[PDB]
RNA sequence: UGUACUAU
């Protein structure tokens, strides 16, 4: 498919200038062998005219730029030429970057949803001058196509790149779009949509990676976090039990810099539902994270619910501990409760937040007494073996 | 399968 | 004894 003047009975002394002068660059850039050569050729020594030809033939013609950006091989050359254009501070630098934004902006949604063109979008978002990259964010769709971008395996990384390298003032509309209850439901029910929400939450958190923000930027960040968190906690039960969004609830509940939302999550959808949620494949991990990071006043309510919150079965006498200890998912919650109590009485976890040290001793004594009485049944399972050994190493220390 | 138990009161 | 994502 390559032109015959370059073919070998590709040659060996084929230079980049031969390809640029010939006008056949589009044929090489879509062929695997040809584009691999162009990949290496543009890394060598380029004269000013050679850069000029590359700037016109690769990122100067909209239709050719689109064809190469959506190409399996050609998209690599576009990213390389964009880098050379951004690295060449000649008199055409401004005109080239302005034209490149218009090329991308005019086909934002189609390029975003494309497997290879979305790589060109991500490269431009993080490499172009910040003033020009913000103009790309304005070209993002605001309707259902934005949802299609967030739930696409490839397009979702464009939004992730926007979140990572663009100031929040330019993509605050994405937060409000995701915060819309119907949009949050559809996005957080998708494995890739959850990755978008997770990245946005991390960016909107006042953690160590955001101390460089100004006061105005921090205030804008806190406003967007409250609007998204409000919509998140209203679907708290749906997200905590979802196969993908349960990781998001785990993060909100475990992240230290989101501690004020720990209380909101636990009381809204976890309290008075610990036994049921502990028996779910996905919600049990959230229950684990809640026990591990709950404030001591709320941890007490959680422990009392497992120990004394449920009426035992009227026929057998099974209580909540009897059910969770031998459930395929609930046993991990009990192991977590035991580990928490063992860490407290051993000095590994601070008990003092009143001093809840005596509270941890009551729960440990409850767990120790039950594990002692059920040691034979528990010794059949790996979880019971862990619990018995967990209590065993404590008595030695 | 799930083994659910009736809750107690909070008063 | 128990889940995602990490995409040319």
């Amino acid at each position: 498919v390559l032109p015959t003047w370059s073919l070998d009975s590709m040659r060996s002394r084929l230079s980049l200038s031969e390809v640029l002068d010939s006008g056949d660059l589009m044929k090489f850039a879509v062929d695997k062998t040809g584009c691999q050569f162009l990949e290496k050729a543009v890394k060598g020594s380029l004269t000013s005219y050679q850069k000029f030809q590359l700037f016109e033939q690769v990122i100067g013609r909209k239709d050719d730029f689109l064809k190469l950006s959506t190409n399996i091989f050609g998209n690599y050359l576009v990213q390389s030429v964009i880098g050379i254009s951004l690295a060449t501070n000649d008199d055409g630098y401004t005109k080239r970057q302005e034209k490149l934004k218009n090329f991308i902006s005019s086909q934002m949604t189609d390029m975003c949803l494309d497997k290879f063109a979305c790589r060109v979008i991500q490269s431009s978002l993080q490499n172009m001058d910040l003033s020009l990259a913000c103009k790309l964010v304005q070209a993002l769709p605001r309707d259902a196509r934005l949802i299609a971008i967030c739930v696409d395996q490839n397009a979702n990384h464009v939004i992730q790149k926007v979140v990572a390298v663009i100031p929040l003032k330019n993509w605050e509309f994405i937060v409000d779009f995701v915060a819309t209850p119907e949009h949050l439901r559809q996005i957080c029910s998708d494995k890739y949509g959850c990755r978008v929400v997770q990245t946005i939450i991390e960016k909107l958190t006042a953690d160590s990676m955001n101390v460089d923000l100004t006061s105005a930027a921090q205030n804008l960040r806190e406003r967007a976090l409250q609007r998204l968190m409000t919509s998140v906690t209203n679907r708290c039960q749906e997200l905590a039990t979802n196969e993908y969004a349960n990781y998001i609830i785990q993060h909100i509940v475990s992240n230290d810099d989101l501690a004020v939302y720990r209380e909101c999550i636990i009381e809204k959808c976890l309290m008075r539902n610990l036994l049921s949620l502990s028996q779910e494949k996905f919600a049990s991990h959230v229950v684990e994270k809640a026990f591990l990071h709950a404030p001591l006043e709320l941890l007490a309510e959680m422990m009392d619910e497992i120990f004394d919150g449920y009426i035992p079965h009227p026929d057998t006498g099974k209580d909540a501990l009897d059910i969770m200890m031998f459930h395929q998912f609930g046993n991990y919650v009990v192991q977590c409760m035991l580990t928490i109590c063992c860490d407290a009485v051993s000095g590994r976890r601070q008990t003092k937040e009143y001093d809840h040290a005596i509270s941890f001793q009551d729960w440990l004594k409850k767990l120790h007494s039950r594990v002692t009485k059920e040691r034979h049944r528990l010794s059949r399972f790996s979880s019971g073996k862990k619990m018995i050994e967990t209590l065993a190493n404590l008595r030695s220390t | 399968p799930k083994q659910l138990l009736q809750l107690r009161s909070e008063i």
